């Protein structure tokens, strides 16, 4: 059959530096009749469809920045990005079309940047939710780097770990940061037994956690 | 301008069938092979099959993973491509893309649709609850889109006019329902003096919601 394999699985590179990734086929993709390698590269940015970058191994599609260059032949191919930019964050796929078509497993390119502290915001349950018997408290931790972050919820000063939804965005295409949402969900009955609700974020950018709180009596 | 637009994705039970369509314009349809490709959430692209162009008698080929179970066809009068899926299973849950393929010369998929999401599951359709997130130089506001099934939902802010400084958090499945949230950050001088509204849609339940963020 034709097995396509890519390397690395993932990597991070700083803006302005060079990126090299590789694509192997289990069989030569060089068509002896047309003298071309039937190997294309696609870029898939977060939440988008794949976009064609390179085909016949080295032909750069119209409108693709000159920083993207495909090379190689036979069973081994390379995509090189010189002077990488924040917007190049994406999964890159190679694809053979020598015998039907088969995609490689992708290489995830992340962007390294300077550490950045999160901006933290807390939100109490809406009256339209409380009326239904539930109470979700939301904390946004926005625009930080690197991705690793700790959030604790404290209720009247005591840590709680049950009832929590955490979700990270993909890296931002403009500023190369991450954001995270943390949602604590309680019943209205339990919500009404306590006053102080606190989101505490600990990130490598400070030894001091960022603390956001609200008090039910103040709503 | 070349346009490819998939439709027909949604929730379907295990063992069921579903047919996707892909409307096209902006190129000579019969000149081109057309492919289908799918992507399970967070996983790699998988080529499924193609239908050849008129020069090659519009014949079909399929990956071993779906041969005998999926069928590709095309309407050459209206320039629509179809994928019939049968005996669906959980492993078929994925975003499905149509892509323009070979023209007898170039080896490339020039163009891809936006994709249509298929979910194979026994769970029922549940519309979201949509809750405003208002605070108790910049101000951050949000919407909580809670307890829906299946994916996806769409969230915009002020009908898409606020796009900068928006973060929409990927949905998370807990106890058989999805929840997501979306934040927007705007100058404090502009809210609440100017209106901020999240617009949420859940196509599975035809839900359309506009939630004004009120101080
Ligand atoms: C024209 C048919 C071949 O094209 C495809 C196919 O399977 O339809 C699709 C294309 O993207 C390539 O994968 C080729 C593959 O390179 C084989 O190409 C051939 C084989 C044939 C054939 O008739 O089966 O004919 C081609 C030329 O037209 C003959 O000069 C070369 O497969
Ligand atoms: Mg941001
Ligand atoms: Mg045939
Ligand atoms: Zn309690």
């Amino acid at each position: 059959d034709i097995v396509m394999s890519q390397s690395p699985s993932s990597l991070a590179v700083s803006a302005g530096e060079k990126v090299t990734m590789s694509c192997k086929s289990s069989q030569s993709l060089l068509n002896s009749r047309t003298r071309k390698n039937y190997l294309a590269w696609y870029q898939q940015k977060p939440g988008q469809s794949p976009k064609l970058l390179i085909y016949w191994a080295s032909t750069r599609e119209s409108g693709v920045p000159d920083r993207f260059t495909g090379s190689g032949s036979g069973t081994d191919f390379t995509l090189t990005i010189t002077s990488v930019q924040a917007e190049d964050l994406a999964v890159y796929y190679c694809k053979q079309s020598y015998n039907l078509r088969t995609f490689g497993g992708g290489t995830k390119l992340e962007i390294k940047r300077a550490d950045a502290a999160p901006t933290v915001s807390i939100f109490p349950p809406s009256s339209e939710q409380l009326t239904s018997g539930g109470a979700s408290v939301v904390c946004f931790l926005n625009n930080f780097y690197p991705k690793d972050i700790n959030v604790k919820w404290k209720i009247d000063g005591s840590e709680r770990q049950n009832g929590v939804l955490n979700s990270w965005t993909d890296q931002d295409s403009k500023d190369s940061t991450y954001s995270m949402s943390s949602t604590l969900t309680l019943t209205k009955d339990e919500y009404e037994r306590h006053n102080s609700y606190t989101c505490e974020a600990t990130h490598k950018t400070s030894t001091s956690p960022i603390v956001k709180s609200f008090n039910r009596n103040e709503c | 301008e070349v346009k490819l637009v998939e439709s027909g994705g949604g929730l379907v039970q295990s063992g069921g069938s579903l047919r996707l369509s892909c409307a096209t314009s902006g190129f000579t349809f019969t000149d081109y092979y057309m492919s289908w490709v799918r992507q399970p959430p967070g996983k790699a692209l998988e080529w499924l099959g193609f239908i050849r162009n008129k020069a090659n008698g519009y014949t079909t080929e399929y990956s071993p993973s779906v041969k005998g179970r999926f069928t590709i066809s095309r309407d050459n009068s209206q320039s629509i491509l179809y994928l019939q899926m049968n005996t669906l299973r959980a492993e078929d849950s994925a975003t499905y893309y149509c892509a323009r393929d070979h023209d007898g010369y170039y080896e490339r998929f020039s163009y891809w649709g936006q994709g249509t999401l298929v979910t194979v599951s026994a769970a029922k359709t549940t519309p979201p609850s949509v809750y405003p997130l208002a605070p108790g130089s910049m101000v951050t506001l949000g919407c909580l889109v809670k307890g829906y099934f299946p994916e996806p939902v769409t969230v915009t802010w002020n009908s898409g006019s606020l796009s900068s400084g928006v973060h929409t958090f990927p949905a998370v499945l807990q106890s058989d329902l999805y929840t997501l949230s979306s934040s927007v950050t705007v100058p404090s001088s502009t809210w609440p003096s100017e209106t901020v509204t999240c617009n949420v849609a859940h196509p599975a339940s035809s839900t359309k919601v506009d939630k004004k963020i009120v101080p």
